[PDB]
């Protein structure tokens, strides 16, 4: 996260590392929405430009983290994974169109003061909340700057932008199931995910039930906190018939 | 369902140094 | 730069 601030202790307790385990290092970010889901962007599993294509036993999830590096014992708890499901019609050829992907672990996790689910919006949540100017929130571990890296989860407050804004800042097509967020050059404010931030959550407090929602996940950005440039997200309700599919399938 | 509530926060009736700024963003 | 994590999860 560039421009943003630490996190407060349990700010954030849907927050999820995605950790490769040779050699360890952070993958991406990732949320909890279940005891046993996990849900990611499907470029921080797929991605064949850049040779990217992990398999369950490549990776762990950590949960309830604060500390970035540190092993936070009697906080956090680290889970296993037992598939992974990408959405079948993701575009990593184009434009990362449909940029999600679910992670089932192996046994389920124990909610805490320091862990606990987000909830995903339903059509009218989004419809409410999923307009231009309003904020969402982005966290993660990623880089600081674009060319470093925090001691503790980052956090920053962006606003929606309005489409034909966010068209006009790319050469990339956008489709339906983006949207973009961040301050226009004369917004003076600053902000945005960066590397390693991919696969994290953009969510809103709904004013109507006082519950946090995931409206978005960290897709694909142009550098990191370029004026003029908008991080881009997974549009989440766009995609829920999806997510319902995978785990009315598969789900235990 | 106990999705979205904070044990820290919501749970507790405490707010967040700055979800505010997400509140007043949220006019019309 | 990570701290090493218990064997148990690897
Ligand atoms: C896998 C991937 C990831 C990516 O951004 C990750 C990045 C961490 N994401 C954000 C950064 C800042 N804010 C919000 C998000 C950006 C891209 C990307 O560059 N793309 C364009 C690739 C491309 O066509 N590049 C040229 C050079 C061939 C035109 C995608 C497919 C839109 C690909
Ligand atoms: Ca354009
Ligand atoms: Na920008």
């Amino acid at each position: 996260i560039v421009e943003g601030s630490d996190a407060e202790i349990g700010m954030s307790p849907w927050q999820v590392m995605l950790f490769r385990k040779s050699p360890q290092e952070l993958l991406c970010g990732a949320s909890l929405i279940s005891d046993r889901w996990v849900l990611t962007a499907a470029h921080c599993l797929l991605y064949p430009p850049w040779d990217k294509n992990f398999t369950e036993n490549d990776l762990l999830v950590r949960i309830g983290k604060h500390s970035r590096t540190r092993y936070e014992r009697n906080i956090e708890k680290i889970s296993m994974l037992e598939k992974i499901y990408i959405h079948p019609r993701y575009n990593w050829r184009e434009n990362l169109d449909r940029d999600i992907a679910l992670m089932k672990l192996k046994k389920p996790v124990a909610f805490s003061d320091y862990i606990h689910p987000v909830c995903l919006p339903d059509r009218e949540t989004a419809a409410s909340l999923l307009q231009a100017g309003y904020k969402g929130r982005v966290t993660g571990w990623g880089n600081l700057k674009e060319t470093g890296q925090p001691s503790v989860l980052q956090v920053v407050n962006l606003p929606i932008v309005e489409r034909p804004v966010c068209k006009d800042s790319t050469r990339i097509r956008i489709t339906d199931n983006m949207f973009c967020a961040g301050y226009k050059p004369d917004e003076g404010k600053r902000g945005d995910a960066c590397e390693g931030d991919s696969g994290g959550p953009f969510v809103m407090k709904s004013p109507f039930n006082n519950r946090w929602y995931q409206m978005g996940i960290v897709s694909w950005g142009e550098g990191c906190d370029r004026d003029g440039k908008y991080g881009f997200y997974t549009h989440v309700f766009r995609l829920k018939k999806w997510i319902q599919k995978v785990i009315d399938q598969f789900g235990e | 369902a106990d999705c979205g509530l904070r044990p820290l926060f919501e749970k507790k009736s405490l707010e967040d140094k700055t979800e505010r700024e997400l509140l007043e963003s949220y006019i019309d | 730069d990570f701290e090493e994590i218990p064997e148990e999860y690897l």
